[PDB]
């Protein structure tokens, strides 16, 4: 259905030996595809994902020039951000943000994301407008008004309409087998006995893509969710993901319970009970 | 921010048959972190790590993993050490979780 | 792979 191309960007002002002093993941939905990091002052690309292989020698040549610039930009305004604050050096900071575009089934735009985070915090968030900017204090106030005045979201959108776009739907289309397809949860329910004579309940979902889903618990016809114990989804590490949800019940009650499957591989939930 | 840790294996566990085992760090901040996978307690060099990425809340993430088979005997465990902790932090494998 | 100067 919608599709995303997402970038997670992170600058550290005072890096360990070894450590980047800037790094970048890119991801389509819930597939990674590429690394690129500087450390001390050297650039490196890693491809992450198979239809990366089909990507022509300018790509990444044009790739490590962009990285290069980023990272250098980076480090002046970690610079400055340091002054505004009036904070100390010798100390590391950090300047994160997230860049993406998003399209709709009929591969056209529906959205885009620009939002960056000092030391772990918001700073700045460029609006669904795509022209207005939410800020957080005094500093970032500053931003918003240099952004403004300066129209900079126009720079933004034109990548969007232009860069992002045209990856999107190129590695939707060099990776379709494996970006347009939904792997439905293999689902199951493990029983665990207690001491105390009572039993755990363990509903299990294996092997779907994409991450997203919701494992629930039913008794008759009550939701139990504060009844629950959930984990959070995590990767299985093939690229498909895992989670489960439990419920302590009683001996000879199992029946009663119902555990229901929601992932968009399915149609409609999945129900099952302990067998 | 400290770490989360969370360890499991990929597929569902069957004792001699071949596996692998993941230990998920989520939610912590800044990133430097050193991981550490255990054997009976003893550190395990082969151990790969998928790149480090980060959540719409700025804390990071990391998939440390191993090739391994499970027994009756052996134990394994994940071990974190963060400067948001005063001390290291190890989670032991349950198979059934 | 876009970055915008905050200061
Ligand atoms: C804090 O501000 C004062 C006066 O504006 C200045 O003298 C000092 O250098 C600043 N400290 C830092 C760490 O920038």
């Amino acid at each position: 259905g919608s599709h995303s191309l997402r970038y997670f960007h992170t600058a550290v002002s005072r890096p360990g030996r070894g450590e980047p002093q800037y790094i970048s993941v890119g991801y389509v939905d819930d597939v990674q595809f590429q690394r690129c990091d500087s450390i001390e002052e050297i650039p490196r690309m890693e491809p992450r994902a198979p239809w990366m292989e089909k990507e022509r020698p300018e790509y990444w040549k044009e790739l490590k020039l962009k990285v290069k610039n980023i990272a250098q930009s980076a480090r002046a305004n970690l610079r400055t951000l340091l002054r505004y604050y009036n904070q100390s050096e010798g100390g590391s900071h950090i300047l994160q943000w997230m860049v993406s575009c998003e399209v709709g089934p009929d591969m056209r735009l529906l959205g885009a994301h620009y939002q960056a985070a000092y030391d772990g915090s918001d700073y700045i968030t460029l609006n669904e407008d795509l022209s207005s900017w939410t800020a957080v204090d005094m500093v970032s106030q500053i931003t918003k008004s240099r952004l403004e005045s300066a129209g900079t979201a126009e720079y933004f959108r034109a990548y969007v309409e232009g860069e992002c776009l045209e990856l999107l739907h190129r590695f939707l289309r060099n990776g379709k087998e494996i970006l347009q397809r939904a792997d439905p949860p293999k689902a199951h329910v493990a029983h665990h006995p207690r001491p105390k004579g009572d039993v755990t309940l363990r509903c299990w979902a294996l092997g779907f893509y994409p991450a997203d889903i919701t494992l629930t618990w039913q008794k008759d016809e009550e939701d139990l969710t504060q009844d629950m114990e959930l984990v959070e989804t995590r990767p299985s590490g093939d690229g498909t993901f895992q989670k489960w949800a439990a419920v302590v019940v009683p001996s000879g009650e199992e029946q009663r319970y119902t555990c229901y499957v929601h992932h968009e591989g399915l149609t409609e939930p999945l129900a099952l009970k302990w067998r | 921010k400290t770490p989360q840790i969370q360890v499991y294996s990929r597929h569902p566990p069957e004792n001699g048959k071949p596996n692998i085992l993941n230990c998920y760090v989520t939610q912590f901040h800044p990133p430097h972190i050193e991981i550490q996978m255990l054997k009976n307690g003893k550190k395990i060099p082969k151990v790969e790590m998928s790149d480090m990425s980060f959540s719409k809340d700025w804390s990071f993430y990391i998939l440390a993993h191993t090739e391994f088979t499970p027994t009756e005997t052996d134990t394994y465990a994940c071990r974190v050490k963060h400067d948001s902790m005063a001390e290291p932090k190890t989670v032991y494998w349950d198979r059934d979780m | 792979m876009f970055f915008i100067n905050v200061l």
